[PDB]
């Protein structure tokens, strides 16, 4: 309070200082200030929020504010703070893998954006994802491409027991959206109608519940689509979309420049028959 | 463009705390409309380094104005006015 | 009060209950004095007979300003008014009257039964638009949604998804024998006589809450799917959605057959928004294409 | 005028009550008949009453009742065909009164 009394120095003195509330706040508690102070360090980053070590700062308040349990979706916007915050590695390896290994744990405690697999081109978290337990990662890959393979997505109540069942038909929730990615992003184009056992089988669910699963879609807003059930057979509107795989960059090249050239070309030959009548 | 291109734009906008650029050719074949605008916010990246700003890519156009032509169309005397009926939509086809 | 009301009733006051309006109007005994009748219209039941003395009671807009907490404790009659017979659209400015004393007031049952009462309404009132903003100015409240039975109210409104009529049979009659409050609760489905028939409107709220987002949704899918989705059998299904095809404000789908419905309810009177949404927005997106995929591009060969 | 509300209150009139009969008894059940659209009440009552309702000759008024509420009728008829109709979609759906109540849906 005395060095925030006195102190109104020019190099950001006052971030400095709701910082300084941040990092001794570890004792006080971190719920009757948190909210106040800790929003007030981004009320105060109003004017150039480029200074990185007030924004690790700021992840680590934030992420206090994350321990005393408050929204566990913001913890992906966290991650954005903090795996935003580092660039260079600038601690040691040997604690940076278990929070690369505490931070996949944590994004899956915060289900919002179901994605998660979303930026792992990043290096200082795939420099610990090649160091750390191996599956961990490649189970979030099964939350990111593929729904299916029971060793994965069990493993990750093999090695991870505790809080996975607190969270579990919500996990299923999330491969039941891993399943609306991959019947229209692998498959050949569309096929149009899409049936009860495609989406059941991907789910690993019986029947009775795609049609819940399709309505809860809509209620998250990924897809548009309309419920094509009188045959079990769904039809397919517009989704938001998952990442571009190398081999799905070269397929993507294969569709779009077959698109592109087709196109090209039978408009040149649409010309080639418009070309007599210009004069 | 160039990477002397954001001193310029931040060393312009202290007089109006917006300064959108113009790129033109003086030379223009292959372009379509010469207007360009660009403008520097921060989406601060992924990774959040340390301060990424970008110029970003605003939608342009040639205006329009009541009798800004009466030198234009005038001067350059070769326009074939109402070409509907005859050809336009194939040299739109072809572009 | 020599019976206490006996058949000897307002025949000898209603000559009365009509004279001071144009004599001398004193502001508050003339409230004092029209309270009297409402509890002798119960007695009489006829509830429009009650509706003409409270067109006498309505014929007094200027209700506020008085002394002291008199107008305050007149609400509790106000209430005891139109409880019952008030229609379901005037329990909302009704059973919010209910709440200006409470507002006031130093209680928290009282008041936490004020707010479980200004909130369970809320089913017996028809989807409105000033209901469903009601529901989202009185949301955000301080004591309501500490009761996760309003959770429970608010989930059944948010994008409402399907319901369960059991799993509510479960979660709303336990309340009625949990207590907390427990004269709201008994109000509404504790009662039988007007609790009952909020019960029948509690199914209306079940069935209306399948038909909105089936009204929503649901394009080309069969009819005892259907009824096993409505949880309410094909019987059942004629039964309750021929009481809301009489609502004849959405247009649904069904043949028989053999048994098979089907759907696409305007039958297609597009080529027009097929043109509109596809080819201007595809186009329009190709011509950004250029605009921003080049750039990118040559942001990337800046950087290269 | 098809307010059976004022019917109401004036064969409660009193000089009507005064003046009397078997008249008046067509005129309350034909204006309860009226007050609740019961059709069949209508066709009741109306067939009951039929030596005193020839001095009616505008009996196009007693079956334009009938039609002019028909129409609605048809109308709330024809809205819940795509709720869920049942079997014999053109002439099992009406109240089907008193041995095919058809050969007047079908020949409007």
């Amino acid at each position: 309070e005395k060095t925030r009394e006195k102190v109104k120095s020019s190099d950001e003195a006052v971030i400095l200082c709701k910082t300084a509330i941040g990092a001794l706040k570890l004792n006080i508690g971190d719920l009757q200030v948190t909210k106040e102070t800790i929003e007030d360090v981004e009320e105060m980053l109003n004017n150039l929020p480029g200074v990185t070590s007030v924004h690790s700062r700021f992840y680590d308040l934030s992420s206090k504010y994350y321990q005393t349990i408050g929204n566990h979706a913001s913890y992906y916007k966290d991650a954005l703070r903090f795996l935003g915050c580092v660039d260079i590695k600038d601690l040691p390896v040997s604690e940076q893998q278990e929070r690369a290994f505490t931070l996949g744990l944590a994004g899956l405690l915060g289900e919002g954006v179901f994605n998660f697999g979303e930026l792992l081109m990043h290096p200082v978290l795939e420099s610990l994802r090649n160091t750390d337990r191996q599956w961990l990662i490649d189970t979030l890959y099964a939350f990111n491409s593929g729904n299916v393979e029971r060793f994965q997505t069990l493993k990750t109540a093999w090695g991870q027991q505790p809080d996975l069942a607190a969270n579990e038909a919500q996990l299923l929730r999330k491969i039941q959206l891993l399943c609306l990615m991959e019947m229209t992003f692998t498959r050949p184009a569309n096929h149009r109608q899409l049936t009860f056992e495609e989406i059941a089988k991907s789910a690993k669910i019986t029947v009775n519940e795609v049609e819940l699963l399709v309505m809860k879609a809509l209620s998250v807003g990924l897809v548009k689509g309309s419920i094509d059930e009188v045959d079990k057979r769904v039809h397919m509107t517009w989704v938001q979309p998952r990442v571009l795989d190398l081999q799905q960059i070269k397929g993507m090249k294969d569709r779009l420049e077959f698109w592109c050239t087709d196109v090209k070309s039978m408009e040149m030959l649409v010309e080639h028959q418009a070309h007599d009548i210009l004069t | 463009l160039h990477k002397n291109d954001i001193a310029i734009n931040e060393l312009m906008k202290r007089y109006c705390p917006n300064s959108v650029l113009v790129i033109i050719d003086v030379k223009p074949k292959d372009l379509g409309l010469p207007t360009e605008a660009y403008i520097s916010v921060e989406e601060v990246h992924d990774d959040g380094t340390p301060t990424s700003k970008t110029f970003e890519h605003v939608t342009s156009e040639i205006g329009a104005e009541e009798a800004e032509e009466v030198g234009v169309e005038h001067l350059l005397r070769d326009i074939k006015d109402t070409t509907v009926g005859t050809l336009s939509q194939r040299i739109t086809n072809q572009v | 009060k020599e019976q206490n009301g006996d058949v000897k009733e307002a025949a000898s006051i209603l000559q009365e209950l009509q004279v001071e309006t144009y004599g001398s109007m004193e502001k508050k005994e003339r409230v004092e004095f029209i309270l009297e009748q409402m509890r002798l219209c119960l007695a009489v039941k006829d509830y429009i007979r009650t509706q003409i003395i409270s067109k006498k009671i309505n014929t007094k807009f200027f209700q506020e300003e008085n002394t002291e907490k008199l107008k305050l404790k007149y609400y509790n009659l106000m209430i005891q008014l139109d409880q019952h017979e008030g229609s379901y659209l005037s329990i909302c400015k009704h059973y919010r009257a209910i709440y200006d004393t409470p507002c006031i007031q130093a209680e928290s049952e009282k008041w936490q039964q004020a707010l479980k009462s200004v909130v369970l309404y809320v089913i017996l009132a028809p989807f409105d638009n000033e209901q469903s903003d009601l529901v989202h100015r009185i949301s955000g409240d301080k004591k309501l949604e500490e009761i996760p039975k309003y959770k429970d109210l608010l989930k059944l409104f948010t994008t409402m998804e399907l319901m369960r009529w059991s799993t509510l049979v479960e979660d709303y009659g336990m309340e009625l024998r949990k207590g907390s409050l427990e004269s709201p609760a008994t109000d509404v489905f504790g009662s039988t006589e007007e609790g009952e028939k909020r019960w029948k409107d509690l199914k209306n709220r079940v069935v209306e809450h399948n038909i909105r987002i089936m009204a929503k949704y649901y394009t080309r899918i069969t009819m005892k799917r259907m009824a096993q989705l409505l949880d309410l059998s094909v019987d059942e299904s004629e039964a309750f959605l021929s009481n809301l095809v009489v609502n004849k404000t959405i247009f649904a789908k069904v043949d028989r057959l053999a048994g098979i419905i089907n759907f696409q309810r305007p039958k297609d009177p597009n080529n027009l928004l097929n043109d509109w949404s596809q080819k201007l927005n595809s186009l329009m997106s190709l011509v950004n294409k250029t605009t921003h995929l080049i750039a990118k591009e040559e942001m990337i060969h800046n950087l290269q | 005028l098809n307010t059976p509300e004022d019917v109401q209150a004036l064969v409660s009139g009193k000089l009507a009550l005064r003046y009397a009969g078997r008249q008046t008894e067509a005129l309350k059940c034909v204006a309860q008949a009226s007050k609740n659209r019961s059709l069949a009440d209508f066709e009741k009552a109306l067939t009951d009453y039929r030596a005193e309702l020839r001095d009616d000759p505008i009996i196009s008024t007693h079956l334009a009742k009938l039609y002019d509420n028909l129409l609605e009728q048809n109308l709330i008829r024809v809205i819940e065909p795509f709720s869920r109709v049942q079997i014999e979609h053109i002439s099992s759906l009406i109240k089907l009164s008193k041995a095919d109540v058809e050969r007047k849906l079908s020949q409007m």
